């Protein structure tokens, strides 16, 4: 219901940064979880990170401390700043939402993130 | 050759089994079909409707 | 049909098929129900499908479920196949208490309700781990131990109060009641597999011709399982005079597959074990080996499995019949099969029969367990189906004794008389 | 030594209850021939293990 | 298969009586029916009767000449006749026939006093 | 809570008592004209219950001198209620059954007073009833004895005293009758049980059977006890101590197939023998002497097992009795068949209102509540237990523990107060009446032998130096009064010597020292080889008994025998609670047919025309008979219809009434309902050549003939199919189900006999 | 004992020769015999052809000892003191219109089984008669046989009259004289007078092909 324009998906050399910014329409975000999620080819996507509604921000041992999130409401956009860059890192990316604890979650279209 | 011999056995021993006959076999193939497509509408309406109820509760 | 409207004009009857099907619409309710603390969006987002609901997902080809729910009543099964093999002259006090009668079988019973407890707690834990290992770490929010027991306790609960549920739906409902939990488990996750089948969709034909190869494998299973072989058995204590018929003779009647589904038990444990104390070590050569001779969707890994299901139906058929204790039963009741006497020689002639009829339904039992890797390889399923495996025997078993519950208690009513 | 082989099934159904600690240890395609989900839908309860005189009024 | 006889009254000896066997179970069509008589202290004696319907039919030379059993099918019946009886003729008349067992009537007391 | 209400009422019977004080005789015999005409205008008995209840106080106080105390009052309303009244022994549980018996006789449905034997019976009988019969009713007593119309007498009587099994046996007899004229009973109204927890609970693993005799066979019997009694006890056969079962072994196999010439003895023609041999083995191995039976007067009497005397019509079924008179060398007489068959618990459960008081009723309150839907209620007792209860003293060996109670015996003879001790069988109480011979103690022994002396042996056993050897006869219901003195020496201590069979049984025999108040002592002296500890004690505890060493002068004092002791005496009672678990869902299989056979066979009796009953028979025999022909499967033409004209003409239509032309090309409906309008103008000629209550006495012959016949069969095909039940459950059935679709299906293929053979006999006749 | 121990189903052999007017006849059978219901279920065959006399003149011809015997009666009988001795009877029966029966029989438990022996020698006969004119009805009516004893031969002497139905529609009453001793010399038991009440069926088998004799008879005994 709430479409997601993730845009920042650009070429980096292996060893830098990069911004994602998932944009939102709709504009409540009491929202249960939002996050970002890869989906490689070579597949079953990982759940890259994810913000509670109390802001209390989770991340896999893989991209721990290099990733940082960052939500702010009212104004719909949801930040992944990636650091520390490598070619594994290479990926397609989605953004998510899940609105409550028992909904369905909404992903979004496509951001290649071509870490070479 | 002792295998032939015991399979010999084995073909003699199921000659004594009492297979259910073809009118038991079509009532139970149809018991058994109309219990697991009953229960799979049944269960297919009541996850629907808990999904329903679930939506509007949250 | 008309019998079904027979049953529910019966009072009885409907009622109990109304508290069953009520107590099922519970188990599902609580099948929605999240677990504490599990973060229901990476569990949604893990899976390889689309499945229906947040918490059902199709991880590993099978539609996983990770309410409160999610371990059913499986701790209640291996806890009750563990204490029957601890009651075989490996436990001394548990082969007393099934020698007392009554009341040392509900020793017995109560000892399986603990441990069912015990082992509930066990398999939750190392649940919630696995998972949270497969999502990454992002599975359980707060990765303490107190978390990981919260949510060990909850889902032991949830098993707990399954199995109370089976209580009820066995004392005031239609039939078995942890059977017909197992039997709503099963079924109820035929739904969502159907719908992948559709959301997959030549192909119409396709889809034919594994519907009736299904319809043809519920017939053989049918004929198998409802077989006995009847041995005769003569009593020498009482006169029977009088014209006796010999059509309700006593006999002594031996399925063809005595054993059951259990054989299947031993043989996955056989083929999950050297995988999961193989990834302990981490990743290398032997450890890439035993990942990939181990996976019984290869023509190896098949052969291991076909072979370990045949010799464990051969084991758990003489542990379920245990020919020398029938024998001592029939010694000391007064029982003889005619011709043959009745101390060893009896024991040694229901051997002879139980070895040729365990091979017919260790045969029949694997072949119906390796059936849905050829329904997945050769009619282009997915491979969320399982289409036909040992579930298609649960299905089919809880579905026949239920018929066969109801219409015994059907005919108490049919009692006609002369006068009429 | 039948006690041998039955205490060895026992410590393999507890296998079977504790196995789930594997699922994305050593595959890193998680659960892409896990067969732990399979053997947890797969099975139901064993059934159970099997094991004066009369006086006459006369008329 | 119950004989039962009747007609039987005190028949002066210059008048004739028929006395009927009803009898109940089988067709007197392919039966040979025949009449016994026990005077009170005789032996039971054979009086008359025919066997295998209407084509041949027997008596006994105390009633040679006399007496005439007959039969109808469509009233499934036997009848005698008393035609010209004497005092000496006193008994309790019998029905007998034989369809696998023998069957015997009740017994019709007629006296001729 | 109800027992602030039995204390209620019994406050309000307290009260009026006070009013019914002073009224003559002939005022107060008047009341129960007084209430019997209001309970007939308009009122209930629990309206009528305090004024029934002061007067039948002032009726025992003016009679027998004893004025009920308000536990008997309360023990009388919990009667009344249809509970179980659980006072204690020796409370006064006869006066409280006088109180509800007479509320609900008034009604004139008549109350059947229950004991455990006829001593009881005839004590109460003649006690109690001199109190009903001051008030007005009429006691009857039912008697083994009686004849049918001295039984009619005392059914007709508004209060009846019988024993359990006399009104199971006039029940199965009723049903037996040809002439409604002939039942002894009336409806089932009101049972008031004493001793419920013999009747219900403990008889009520047994079944009443009434058995006719069938043809005699002596040969076999003869020739397998001359067998039997060359057989090496060890060698050739193995006797089973836990549950009494003698096998051969194969060394006695292959002598049995050597002594007779036979080759294999477990063949199916051989059966008959096999059968003789193990009944052999059972008669001489598992039945011993005086234990189980007694031989009297060139006759095996069999000793009862729960009241300890004999039973002098009852034989032991299935060739057992034969057995044994063979090996005892008597004559053996012809065998039995079952005619009839009930168990004590679907009999109490036909009775409208059942009630009951005993002494020992708590520990099975609920089994009272499973089964009979009847709420055990204790009651105070008035008066403290001042009886003391010593715990056992339990001995190495029988000899030693024999030799301590014949001290004790001595050492409480020497003081002067009477003692009672109690065996169980016949033979320990003359060995230990040999005991007390030697030694020169003057006593009296109440075996099941010694039945005739008892009424003088009770009056006697209290009183001062009164020694009394006595079997289970005395301790159930017994009371033994003390004599002068006998008070301050602490009278009737009880010695038993062994453990019964529960809690309940070793705690009547207490309940025989305690007695309303008295002092008393109850010493229970068990050994270690004693039967119930040889049976069913663990077999951990049975090897330390050379541990404690060999002397046996004084007990074993450990704590691991004690509660070896006490768990033995719990896998009886556990196996007993199975046993009669089982019996009464397979006769509740039996129970559902027995009731729809006597029900209609009852209605066939009581009939005054049965033109109906036969036609719908003729009917549903001759559909059967259309449909086993005619199939639904080949309809054109491949029908066999002249096998069907036989038929007809060979049962229902002499011979010559039907050809192939009048049923030809028909539905099986109209060529029915061709035949039987044949069928019923036959019919037609039949009644009116064959008479109008002739017709009746002739087919209620037939009727009642063919239902008897039939029954029978099926009982004993019924018995067969609950000996092969737990075979069935071998195949993961359950045998439960199995034995009642089973059932059901025997049922009704002789039902559909019975028809069949009503119809040819009717209509070939 | 002796008869006694022959409660259960007895096997009975019957083996007939005999002579009427120089005309043979020869006709065997089997069956068996009950007593404690007391009945005789007898498949017989003619084996040398066709019956001179018929069947019916045959059938007291054809083994007493298989009554029903109640209660009462058990002290009364001789049938069950010369076996398993054996047994000899010998009949004068004379048709009256007709001429006589001097039937000559052992009827005796050989090895086991109860074989009956006869020669029948039938004189003073006319052929143009009802007998081998064949007027008899494929039947046998129920009769009482009257028993007594004599003690200068210490045996039993029955009296007794049978009624054959002939097909023209008259009887054959037709007296029979029997003389009954035994083989042994055992317990002899002579009781006083009394009576078999006994009556029959005579039938065919439709899948047998020759001309045979199947009998279905009972026997009950009474008076004391
Ligand atoms: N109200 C009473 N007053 C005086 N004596 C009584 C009273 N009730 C009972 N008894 C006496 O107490 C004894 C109790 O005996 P009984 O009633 O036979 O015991 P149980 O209750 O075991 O049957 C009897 O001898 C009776 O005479
Ligand atoms: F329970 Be009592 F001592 F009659
Ligand atoms: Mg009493």
């Amino acid at each position: 219901q709430v479409q997601l324009v993730e845009t920042g998906g650009g070429l980096v050399q292996p060893g830098g940064s990069l911004r994602l910014s998932c944009g939102a329409s709709g504009s409540i975000f009491n929202m249960y979880a939002m996050g970002w999620y890869r989906q490689a080819p070579g597949k079953r996507r990982e759940v890259v990170a994810r913000i509670a509604t109390d802001d209390s921000t989770m991340y896999p041992d893989s991209v721990k401390g290099r990733f940082t999130i960052s939500r702010d409401n009212a104004k719909n956009t949801v930040y992944l700043q990636m650091n520390s860059l490598k070619p594994e890192d290479t990926a397609v990316y989605y953004c998510y939402y899940q609105r409550t604890v028992m909904s369905q979650p909404y992903w979004g279209q496509g951001t290649q993130v071509t870490v070479s | 050759q002792r295998v032939t011999n015991f399979f010999k056995e084995v073909v003699r021993e199921l000659k004594k089994v009492s297979w259910p006959n073809r009118k038991e076999l079509v009532n139970y193939t149809a018991v058994v079909l109309a219990t697991v497509a009953f229960f799979t509408v049944f269960f297919a309406v009541i996850d629907l409707g808990i999904s329903q109820l679930i939506r509007l509760v949250f | 049909f008309r019998t079904i409207s027979n049953f529910m004009r019966v009072s009885d009857i409907r009622n109990k098929i109304i508290f069953t099907l009520l107590m099922l619409i519970v188990f599902r309710i609580g099948t929605f129900i999240p677990v504490p603390s599990v973060n229901t969006d990476v569990l949604k987002l893990q899976d390889q499908l689309n499945a229906f609901g947040v918490l059902n997902i199709f991880c590993g080809g099978a539609l996983q479920n990770f309410s409160i729910f999610a371990m059913g009543v499986m701790p209640y099964i291996t806890a009750s196949i563990i204490v029957q093999l601890l009651q075989m002259d490996v436990v001394p006090k548990f082969a007393e208490w099934s020698k007392q009668g009554e009341m040392g079988r509900r020793k017995l019973a109560q000892f399986t309700r603990y441990f069912t407890i015990v082992l509930g707690f066990i398999q939750a834990l190392g649940m919630s781990y696995g998972f949270n290992n497969l999502a990454g770490g992002m599975l359980i929010q707060n990765p303490g131990i107190g978390t990981y027991l919260l949510i060990a306790v909850v889902l032991t609960a949830g098993t707990a109060f399954l199995m109370w549920l089976g209580e009820q739906i066995t004392a005031k409902g239609v039939g078995n009641g942890i059977s017909i939990i197992i039997f709503a488990g099963i079924v109820s996750g035929i739904p969502t597999i159907l719908n992948q089948i559709y959301a997959q969709t030549l192909n119409i034909v396709r889809l034919l011709l594994v519907a009736l190869a299904v319809v043809a494998v519920i017939v053989g299973v049918i004929y198998i399982q409802q077989a006995f072989r009847k041995i005769p058995i003569q009593y020498a204590k009482r006169l029977e005079g009088r014209n006796p018929v010999g059509g309700h003779s006593t006999h002594l009647p031996l399925k063809v597959n005595p054993a059951g589904v259990i054989p299947v038990i031993f043989a996955v444990s056989f083929l999950i074990a050297p995988p999961t104390i193989a990834s302990f070590f981490g990743t290398n050569d032997v450890t890439l080996w035993i990942r990939r001779t181990f996976d019984y969707t290869h023509p190896v890994g098949m052969t291991i499995y076909v072979v370990l299901i045949i010799a464990f139906t051969y084991f758990y058929a003489f542990v379920q019949v245990n020919p020398e204790q029938m024998a001592d039963n029939l010694k000391k009741q007064g029982g003889y099969i005619p011709g043959i006497r009745p101390g060893k020689n009896t024991q040694e002639y229901v051997t002879r029969i139980l070895y040729r009829l365990t091979l017919v339904g260790s045969l029949f039992l694997a072949f119906i367990a390796v059936l849905p890797v050829f329904f997945v390889n050769f009619a282009n399923l997915p491979p969320s189906a399982q289409i036909g495996g040992t579930s298609l025997l649960i299905v089919v078993g809880v579905a026949l004794e239920t018929m066969k519950q109801l219409e015994s208690q059907l005919v108490k009513r049919h009692y006609r008389g002369f006068i009429k | 030594a039948k006690k041998t082989i039955l205490f060895l099934l026992t410590v393999l159904t507890t296998v079977l209850v504790s196995g789930w600690v594997v699922l994305g240890a050593q595959y890193e395609d998680g659960c892409s021939g896990v067969v732990i989900l399979k053997t947890l839908h797969m099975f139901e309860v064993p059934f159970l293990l099997v094991g004066d005189s009369p006086h006459s009024y006369h008329s | 298969v119950a004989l039962v006889e009747s007609g039987g009254a005190l028949v002066q000896p210059g008048g004739s009586l028929r006395l009927s066997c009803a009898a109940s179970g089988f067709p007197v069509n392919r039966y040979s029916m025949r009449w016994y008589r026990q005077a009170p202290g005789k032996e039971r004696e054979w009086v008359a009767g025919m066997s295998s319907a209407g084509d041949r039919s027997s008596y006994e030379d105390s009633v040679k000449g006399r007496f005439t059993i007959s039969r109808d099918d469509a009233r499934n019946t036997v009848y005698l006749q008393m035609n010209s009886l004497k005092p000496e003729d006193t008994a309790v008349y019998y029905c007998n026939v034989n369809v696998g067992f023998e069957y015997w009537g009740q017994g019709t007391q007629v006296t001729v006093s | 809570r109800t027992l602030n209400r039995y204390e209620k009422i019994a406050n309000d019977i307290d009260a009026i008592r006070g009013d019914y004080e002073n009224l003559s005789d002939d005022a107060l015999k008047h009341k129960t004209i007084e209430f019997k005409e209001r309970l007939e205008k308009g009122a209930t008995t629990d309206d009528l219950l305090v004024e029934a209840f002061a007067v039948v106080r002032e009726a025992s106080r003016r009679v027998t001198g004893m004025f009920p105390f308000k536990v008997q009052l309360m023990g009388g309303v919990a009667l009344h209620d249809g509970n179980i009244a659980e006072m204690k022994t020796g409370e006064g549980k006869t006066l409280t059954s006088t109180l509800p018996v007479y509320l609900n006789a008034l009604t004139g449905k008549g109350v059947h007073v229950v004991t455990v034997n006829e001593y009881l019976a005839s004590r109460d009988a003649e006690q109690m009833g001199k109190i009903f019969e001051f008030l007005g009713l009429t006691v009857g007593l039912n008697l083994n004895s009686m004849s049918k119309d001295e039984k009619r007498e005392a059914y007709a009587a508004d209060i009846t005293y019988s024993t359990n099994n006399e009104l199971g046996f006039d029940y199965l007899r009723d049903n037996m009758v040809l002439y409604k004229e002939q039942m002894v009973q009336r409806p089932l109204h009101f049972a008031v049980i004493d001793e419920v927890d013999s009747i219900l609970i403990d008889e009520a693993r047994t079944p009443l059977i009434i058995s006719g005799q069938a043809a005699k066979s002596t040969k076999l019997y003869v020739q397998a006890n001359a067998f039997v009694r060359t057989l090496k006890a060890e060698k050739d056969y193995t006797y089973d101590i836990k549950t009494k079962a003698v096998q051969l072994t194969e060394e006695g196999m292959t002598k049995a197939e050597k002594a007779f010439g036979i080759d294999n003895l477990f063949d199916v023609k051989h059966v008959a023998l096999n059968h003789h041999i193990n009944q052999a083995l059972k008669a001489h191995v598992a039945m011993q002497k005086d234990v189980d039976y007694v031989v009297e007067d060139g006759q095996v009497v069999i000793v009862d097992s729960f009241t300890g005397r004999l039973m002098k019509g009852r034989r032991y079924s299935e060739g057992l009795h034969q057995a044994i008179e063979a090996k005892e060398g008597l004559e053996i007489q012809n065998e039995s068949m079952t005619l009839a068959t009930i168990t004590f618990q679907n009999y109490f459960r036909m009775y409208e209102k059942l009630a009951g008081m005993t002494g020992t009723a708590k520990t099975e309150e609920e089994e009272f509540r499973n089964i009979y839907n009847m709420q055990v209620v204790t009651i105070p007792t008035n008066r403290p237990v001042v009886r003391d209860d010593r715990p056992d003293l339990i001995y190495r060996t029988m000899e030693g523990k024999f030799k301590a109670v014949a001290e004790d015996v001595a050492q409480r003879y020497m003081t002067g107060q009477p003692v009672l001790v109690g065996t169980v069988a016949v033979e320990t109480s003359e060995l230990i009446s040999k005991l007390l011979k030697n030694k020169g103690i003057p006593h009296q022994v109440l075996n099941a032998k010694n039945h005739e002396r008892e009424a003088q042996i009770i009056e006697e056993a209290g009183q001062k130096g009164a020694v009394t050897i006595a079997t289970n006869m005395a301790g159930r219901g017994t009371d033994i009064k003390l004599g002068e003195g006998v008070k301050e020496l602490g009278g009737l201590a009880v010695v038993g010597t062994e453990r019964h069979e529960s809690r309940r049984i070793d705690n009547q025999l207490r309940g025989r020292s305690g007695r309303q108040g008295d002092p008393g002592i109850t010493q229970f002296y068990l050994s270690m080889e004693d039967e119930l500890m040889r049976r069913f004690g663990a077999e951990r505890t049975m090897a330390m008994l050379d541990r404690f060493g060999m002397d046996d002068s004084t007990p074993i004092q450990s704590k691991m025998v004690s509660r070896a002791v006490e768990s033995s005496q719990k896998r009886v009672e556990g196996n007993n609670f199975d046993s009669r678990k089982q019996l009464l869902q397979y006769d509740d299989v039996l129970r559902q047919q027995r009731e729809v056979i006597y029900k209609q066979r009852f209605e066939v009796i009581d009939s005054e025309n049965l033109r109906e009953i036969v036609e719908n028979m003729i009917k549903s025999s001759l559909e059967r008979a259309i449909a086993a022909y005619t199939p639904r499967e080949e309809l054109p033409e491949e029908w066999k219809l002249d096998g069907l004209v036989d038929l007809i003409n060979t049962t229902y239509l002499d011979e010559g009434a039907l050809e192939k032309s009048d049923i030809f090309g028909k539905e099986p409906d109209e060529m029915l309902e061709l035949i039987m309008d044949r069928i019923i103008t036959k019919y037609n000629e039949k009644e009116e050549q064959f008479g109008k209550e002739q017709m009746r006495e002739f087919e209620k012959v037939i009727v009642l003939r063919a239902v008897d016949s039939k029954w029978m069969d099926h009982i004993d095909a019924m018995d067969q199919l609950r000996q092969g039940i737990h075979l069935r459950a071998y195949a993961q059935t359950n045998p439960l189900r199995e034995y009642q679709m089973e059932g059901f299906a025997m049922f009704e293929h002789m039902i559909e006999s019975i028809e069949d053979e009503v119809a040819k006999f009717v209509m070939k006749a | 004992k002796g008869e006694e121990l022959f409660t259960g189903v007895v096997p009975i052999l019957v083996e007939l020769d005999g002579d009427v007017n120089g005309h043979k006849f020869s006709v065997s059978g089997e069956g068996e015999g009950d007593a404690t219901y007391g009945k005789l279920t007898l498949k017989f065959i003619c084996t040398t052809g066709k019956l001179p006399v018929p069947w019916p003149t045959l059938v007291t011809t054809f083994v007493q000892c298989f009554s029903r015997y109640p209660d009462h009666m058990k002290r009364h009988d001789f049938f069950k003191s010369a076996m398993p001795e054996g047994y000899v009877q010998e009949r004068t029966i004379s048709f009256k219109d007709d001429g006589n029966y001097k039937t000559r029989a052992e009827v005796k438990f050989e090895g086991d089984t109860l074989v009956n022996r006869i020669e029948l020698k039938g004189i003073d006969f006319k052929e143009d008669g009802n007998i081998l004119g064949h007027k008899l009805e494929y039947n046998y009516n129920s009769h009482n046989v009257y028993i007594t004893a004599d003690k200068q031969k210490n045996g039993i002497k029955a009296n007794f009259k049978i009624r054959h139905n002939i097909e023209d529609g008259s009887v054959q009453l037709a007296d029979h004289y029997q003389q009954n001793t035994p083989i042994g010399d055992g317990p002899v038991l002579l009781p006083d007078n009394h009576y078999l009440s006994t009556q029959s069926a005579l039938s065919k088998d439709p899948n047998e092909k020759r001309d045979h004799m199947v009998l279905l008879e009972f026997v009950t005994a009474a008076g004391i």
